[PDB]
């Protein structure tokens, strides 16, 4: 539910901060294909 | 054309926000959650660890002594 | 007296012949004198934490015993010292001893002999009359700026057998002899005090007068009281020293205290360096801060006992000041480093941890040191108030304020100038994000500024709700454009821009923002509400009429009053009278109500 | 009978560690009884015996240990446990940490002396609590109804306004004669004036009782700050047939002492550094509350307690939400919004409320109305978590409709004056002109019979 | 029949209550009598172990538990069952038990849950997300599980 | 057969010596009278925890989670009372039996027993909270005796190269699963919504066997074949194309 | 030559073999042979280091490790090299160490890891993602490293 309960080791910090980069990642290259996306919609919308 | 063209990217941009929305609202905390939970059971391992090394310490300390005053 | 030492291990030296000794008695071990404190008896025998690096020790070396806990000497002739967090005088041990280092185990004592000062007697005082702890028998001309009062002990009391005639004393002459119980005390101007025991009062009183930093933000939005307990995000990328030094230079506190609690050597350097520079306008004449200062630094390899006891060591000084009924400012630059000395010393005594590696007692070290802040009547006849303020200052890793110093501190003071680095990135000086920042002070300020800025209180809301506002409208912007907006937000997005671009920024290189008093300020937050407001009343009053007012509208027939709204902030306290000033702020209120009189 | 022998003082210090002083020689030590130590000075200070074994005696030192000295220190053992002086002439007083008085009256002339610890209240005695009482406030009195002799704290995150909800209930507090101990442990000198200043404010002085331990007095007297407050309670409650209600503030305060002295004893550690007994420890405390068979006296408590970095499962707050009959809420997500008091719900629990409500106590259908409240609530929450990820063009009308009422509820319900009191009968009028919200049929926790009675009205 | 100890009398006596409580339960099953022991929690009764760990000074193993902790609950719990009683007439007794573990901090890697689950046949992991909900009783049904179900199909 | 019992009731130091009465039971068995032997431990982690109680009690320095450091060796004079010898027909095979606790299978038990074990087969709790018996998760399982257990006149030929693919397949088939929730079931493509029907079918027909049918070697590489013909040939990269050519199209 | 412990052998004798098969390797090395010399695992001599350590009541450092584990692992691996033989037969061995890694649960954190890594010039990274997807010989090409390239660019 509101964790995802690898257990306790200095391997599970380093699996998790791994994890917390590849979703911070994840959500940058998403960021600049929603605002990517978003400029040629508006573009369109107009034209 | 233009028509295609907008309505496609409606929903490609609501599929995007609906991933961006789901890492930042769950899979993100979840993560930072689990982090905070792992660091500190990891720190509860040290401290049991430190208590544990610390009473050794503690009880060879007494041995010592105890050592020393048998030899009178 | 003295006893031997009996075996060392690293810092702890234990000690033999110490029956007399006393817990955390003070301690000077080896031919050296090496400081240490007692942190264990265990029969005729003493542990002592040795702070110094004790490598040369031996079996059998004398261990001579201070008849006093860890104690600062308080006295004439602090105001331009700088000490260590153990009150060895920094600058006394460089001109003694002409060396770039400190030698291992000074005894150079903290306040200078043979200085014979100036003493004036307390001139009501006779032979045979009574006196109690806090009772100022006289004062000490050491600066221009600080008559420094002389008191009487906390702890002492009695019938002053004799007084010393005026005339020029040094720290040993006995300036004061009293007797009490047929026991006689000779006394001198160094009085000695436990650096861990807060100093009593007559009362601790509610604190209900601000802090004047001089500075449009700090003073308007954020107010610190008079013997109020904050703290400031002390990290580089904030620009830390926009507070530091406008304190230090304007704020109305009668003396300053600094501690560096462990800082980086060159961090260390600087805030030595920079404030004997510093001046301050007195009387129309210009003087060095540091007639007003004494600065306790330490760099990262000042010994552990010293870092952790600086704090204490700073307080310690500014109860003195705030005894003698001045209003004292301390400065504690990163009480996050002397949370490291703290964990150093409890890891070194084998304790175990708490949260994130720190000693249970944490909260009680910092709660116990912040509540040495306030408003005072002092102890002693004269029944002069007097405060100490606490600005101490915190370093949470990556901003993250779960750390546990960073946490306690802010479950404490009252107020924190969240500086932040992307303003800093910006120059937006001071620098202090209003979101992130907060003053529980307000409430209590109410009586001050009824008494004299009575429509502040008011503005005061307002901009905080106009701020507020820009934060959420700035979403609305984000997902649909400024073009979406009503016109009521969209000025007040202008509104809010003026308050962020020239109330709140204030650049203090500039001669104009070199200060800020607080008349200046509420008149310049007046005129931005009142245009707000007149901007607001007519646009709602043209509201689902023909004809509409609009911010564009505004900015057309009267832009030259958004222009003298910017403009306000370079009237100048120095060159320009405060009839001036008034009247300026006075006329800009006429120009706009007849502005925007002349549209509805 | 009075303790005739006369009383020993020792010299014989053997050493001195944190906060212990090790006495030996001690003729017949007993444990935990009080020392009271004469430092070189001449400063006196108090100490229990947590230890003994043959001659030698561990006395911790409330006052701490700095000074002691190994030659020069008499420490005279009264030969007794800690015996707290109690009387009815305590109400209208203040008093430090270890219960000496500060308000500038005398000592306190004992109606009797207490042990401090007080005594198990036997379970066959324990009357089961179920008269209620009012606090005034519709986030309690309406979904969360304290019962006379519950305990029930308040969690706070740390600088949310929990001392003005607890002063607000000392002000509004009655049954649907009445007396208050209020203890505060390392409280800061701003709120201690606070405090004291609400109940001369309110005319409370003539029955209310204070501790007060400053957040710089010696950080052990906070284990004995609420172990006073209790015995007074004690003695008002269970002696006198007061109607008491104990205020414990920052019980958190008290746990860092706990964790302080651990850390000093060398216990064995449990969570963040927490005694292992913290629980025992903490029960010894809030047990001593509730109603005893034939005396028409009650010890009620509402202790508060800061929650280190928010977190529910931190030690002091889960320990004491085990022990105490569930807890009251406060939150930022409340207090950032200006939600005076910032009481959240959803989390809040009164294990008291399931007896203390219906016929002779409160109206028929509180029960249902705080359950449905309860559902409207935690939904209005789930959509909003929704909304948060897809946006609000997924969700229903229906779920629409749980997101306002989330917003219809806090603007009304939680929402609050500071000196506004609102009647429990009151306060389920406005739950039904919220419940009014939703059409009839979607109102599943309520019976057809409680909704025919009531809905329309 | 109670057998009370509440959480503020002797930390102790925690002990003595779970095994005057089991030995009740073997009392009434050898009557041939369909016993069930409830426990409030064996947690509290194994924070009672710890404390006389921490007294003597004993190592511990994980959290400050004495490590005996898995030898304590397990000659506990194996004093169910359904028994043929002793001596001449026959009789099917049983005692069941139910320990309400109280993990601290609600987590189940609790080395009191843990040893538990280790031994107990049926556990029902309640949930603090179901009880925050109102949802009671608060049974967490993907965590929960009972190995008795192949022989109950009979 | 050959039964030692402790119980949860009976004293804790008793079966730190049960496990060794078996093996000494299983040595005089199989290496002085020839049997074919087959030991099984039924819980290494009451042995530990044994092992736990003992040392704590003596006041031993602890290892990690506070059991004995020695554990290792401990461990190692059980499990290494395995195995063929000089001269003998007798064989100690050993399949112990070890509740991990916590599930972790880094916990100390598990771990040092990883390191003197011939491998470890892994029984998962997903697998069994979806009524998969047996639960065994291949992924986390491993044999290292298997690479000289199996080939040409020990088995069918072709059973190592079936295996290495079906264990490469179910690993993609668990990692485009973790796909179907982190990125969407729309971002998979016709080849990982195949290692996701692998996935499916594996655990219905390969994993899941019922508790009394006895399936041969030569039955499971055939459900194996039949499994790995779900996808095009080419996909089959493990398996060298002379095997591919043999038993793909079956 | 084998030097062949199973992991039943006494503690000492684990530590004995790495020393033994290091002074081999040296044997050999001083005849002029390019010696070369592998470990099953540096990790399993340090759960000897650990067990070692314990039994005689020394104070570890992290996950029961001894303190001195890096120095242990220094006055193996470093006498690995090329060398200049003693006498008089000019002639150059060298003793190349092949030490072995598995870390605790697979945690590359490890101390004895750690400590390696911090002493030895090449790491072969095999990794359970190449050898679940059956890669052979599964290295992972991003992690390892080889600070060798210098020397061998000539």
């Amino acid at each position: 539910k509101d964790r995802i309960e690898i257990f306790p080791s200095r391997m599970a910090q380093t699996i998790m901060k791994a994890r917390l980069k590849g979703a911070q990642t994840g959500r940058n290259l998403l960021k600049k294909k929603s605002d990517a996306l978003t400029l040629r919609f508006r573009q369109i919308l107009k034209k | 054309s233009l028509q295609t063209s907008f309505v496609t990217l409606d929903e490609a941009i609501k599929i995007t926000n609906r991933r961006v929305n789901a890492i930042e609202h769950v899979i993100i905390p979840r993560i930072e959650r689990t982090l905070a939970y792992i660091i500190t059971e990891l720190d509860e391992r040290e401290r049991e660890e430190f208590y544990r090394l610390k009473k050794i310490q503690e009880k060879k300390k007494i041995i010592k002594e105890k050592s020393e005053k048998d030899l009178e | 007296t003295f006893g031997y030492v009996h075996g060392v291990s690293g810092p702890v030296v234990t000690a033999c012949d110490m029956a007399g000794a006393a817990m955390y008695e003070l301690v000077r071990v080896g031919h050296s004198e090496l400081v240490g404190e007692i942190i264990r008896l265990e029969g005729d025998m003493a542990t002592i934490q040795v702070y110094e690096e004790t490598s040369g020790v031996s079996v059998g070396d004398p261990v001579l015993r201070t008849g006093k806990p860890l104690s600062v000497e308080l006295g004439p002739g602090i105001m331009g010292a700088i000490f260590d967090g153990i009150q060895r005088p920094l600058s006394d041990i460089s001109s003694q001893t002409q060396s770039i280092y400190i030698p291992r185990g000074v005894n150079v004592s903290a306040l200078s002999r043979d200085i014979k000062w100036e003493f004036i007697p307390s001139k009501n005082l006779r032979v045979g009359s009574h006196i109690t702890g806090g009772d100022i028998y006289g004062i000490v001309n050491e600066n221009s700026l600080i008559k420094h009062k002389i008191m009487l002990p906390p702890r002492s009391r009695g019938s002053v057998t004799y007084i010393a005639p005026p005339g020029n004393y040094d720290a040993s002459d006995v300036v004061l002899e009293l007797e009490f119980e047929g026991v006689k005390e000779k006394l001198s101007m160094v009085q000695v005090w436990p650096v861990r025991q807060v100093r009593p009062v007559t009362e601790k009183l509610p604190a209900n007068h601000p802090l004047l930093t001089g500075q449009r933000v700090l003073d308007a939005l954020f107010p610190c009281v008079q013997g109020g307990t904050t703290a400031i995000p002390g990290a580089f990328g904030c620009g830390k020293t926009v507070i530091s030094q406008s304190l230090s230079k304007y704020s109305n506190s009668d003396v300053i205290i600094y501690v560096g609690c462990g800082e980086r050597g060159n961090e260390m350097s600087e805030v030595l360096r920079d404030f004997p520079e510093l001046t301050m306008e007195v009387d129309g004449k210009v003087e060095s801060i540091m007639k007003r200062t004494a600065l306790v630094a330490n760099t990262s390899n000042m010994p552990v006992a010293a870092r952790e006891a600086s704090i204490y060591t700073g307080i310690t000084l500014s109860e003195y000041f705030r005894d003698m009924g001045y209003h004292v400012s301390m400065m504690a630059d990163s009480t996050s480093r002397w949370a490291e000395a703290l964990r150093e010393i409890s890891g070194r005594l084998a304790e175990m941890p708490a949260d994130s590696g720190y000693p249970a007692y944490l909260g009680a070290r910092l709660a116990s040191f912040y509540e040495r802040a306030g408003r005072v009547k002092c102890l002693g006849n004269p029944e002069r108030e007097g405060s100490v303020s606490i600005v101490g200052a915190v370093s949470p890793p990556g901003g993250d304020f779960s750390d546990p110093v960073t946490s306690a501190t802010l479950g404490i003071v009252q107020v924190f100038w969240g500086l932040d680095k992307k303003l800093a990135q910006r120059k937006h000086f001071p620098s202090v994000n209003w979101l992130i920042s907060y003053s529980k002070y307000m409430r209590a300020l109410d009586e001050y500024y009824d008494k004299h800025f009575t429509e502040f209180v008011p503005l005061r809301t307002k901009a905080k709700e106009i701020l507020q506002e820009e934060e959420d409208l700035a979403e609305i912007v984000q997902l649909v454009g400024k073009a979406s907006l009503a016109e009521t937000d969209k000025i007040t997005l202008e509104v809010a821009k003026l308050i962020k671009d020239d109330f709140l920024q204030q650049n203090g290189y500039t001669p104009y923002d070199r200060f800020c008093p607080f008349y200046k300020t509420v008149g310049m937050l007046s005129n931005m509400i009142s245009f707000y407001d007149m901007a607001r009343r007519a646009v709602e009053t043209t509201a689902q009429s023909d004809n509409k007012i609009t911010w564009s509208i505004i900015r057309e027939h009267m832009g030259e009053i958004l222009y003298k709204l910017s403009s306000m902030k370079f009237k100048d306290p120095v060159k320009d009278g405060e009839a001036k000033i008034k009247a300026d702020y006075a006329q800009l209120l006429e120009d706009m109500q007849n502005a925007f009189r002349s549209l509805e | 009978n009075y303790l005739s022998q006369p009383r020993l003082t020792y010299k014989t210090v053997s050493g001195v560690n944190g906060p212990l002083v090790i006495l030996d020689h001690v003729k017949f030590p007993r444990y935990a009884e009080i020392v009271h130590l004469t430092l070189p000075d001449g400063t006196k200070r108090s100490g229990q015996v947590l230890e003994v074994s043959g001659s030698k005696a561990v006395v911790q030192v409330f006052e701490g240990t700095s000074g002691i000295d190994a030659k020069k220190t008499s420490c005279e053992f009264t030969g007794d446990i800690l015996r707290t002086p109690v009387s009815e002439d305590m109400l209208g007083r203040v008093f430090n940490g270890s219960g000496k008085p500060i308000d500038r009256g005398p000592v306190v002339l004992a109606e009797d002396f207490l042990d401090i610890m007080g005594q198990p209240i036997n379970p066959q005695c324990r009357i089961y609590p179920e008269e209620m009482i009012q606090t005034g406030i519709s986030a309690i009195d309406g979904m969360n109804s304290i019962a006379r002799g519950q305990k029930i704290p308040i969690f706070s995150a740390a600088g949310l306004p929990h001392n003005e909800i607890a002063a607000q209930i000392c002000r509004q507090a009655g049954l649907v004669n009445f007396a208050i101990v209020f203890a505060a442990m390392g409280v800061n000198m701003e709120t201690a004036r606070f405090f004291k200043s609400d109940f001369e404010e309110n005319g409370s002085m003539d029955n209310v009782c204070l501790f007060l331990n400053l957040a710089n007095d010696p950080t052990i007297e906070r284990i004995i700050t609420p172990r006073l407050a209790l015995t007074t309670a004690e003695f008002l409650a269970y002696q006198c047939e007061k109607h008491v209600l104990v205020i414990l503030t920052d019980m958190s305060s008290y746990a860092e002492a706990l964790r302080e002295v651990s850390a000093a004893r060398e216990e064995v550690p449990g969570r963040r550094g927490f005694p292992g007994y913290m629980y025992t420890d903490l029960a010894t405390i809030y047990e001593r509350a509730g109603r005893v068979e034939g005396r028409n006296g009650s010890i009620t408590q509402i202790p508060i307690l800061t929650m280190p970095n928010d977190d529910i499962t931190h030690p002091i707050p889960d320990l004491t939400g085990y022990i105490t009959e569930g807890q009251i809420y406060v939150d930022r997500q409340l207090h950032n919004r200006q939600i005076y008091p910032p009481i959240n719900v959803l989390p809040s629990l009164s294990r008291l409320m399931k007896s203390a409500i219906g016929e002779g106590m409160t109206r028929k259908d509180h029960a249902d109305v705080s359950n449905q409240l309860y559902a409207c609530y935690a939904i209005g929450k789930d959509v909003q978590a929704m909304k948060a990820v897809v946006g609000e063009e997924a969700l229903t009308s229906d779920d629409l409709l749980y997101l306002e009422f989330l917003q219809k509820f806090e603007k009304n319900f939680i929402t609050q004056g500071p000196y506004e009191n609102r009647t429990v009968y009151e306060t389920l009028d406005i739950g039904w002109q919220l419940l009014r919200i939703f059409p009839k049929e979607m109102l599943k926790r309520i019976p057809q019979s409680t909704l025919s009675e009531f809905y329309p009205r």
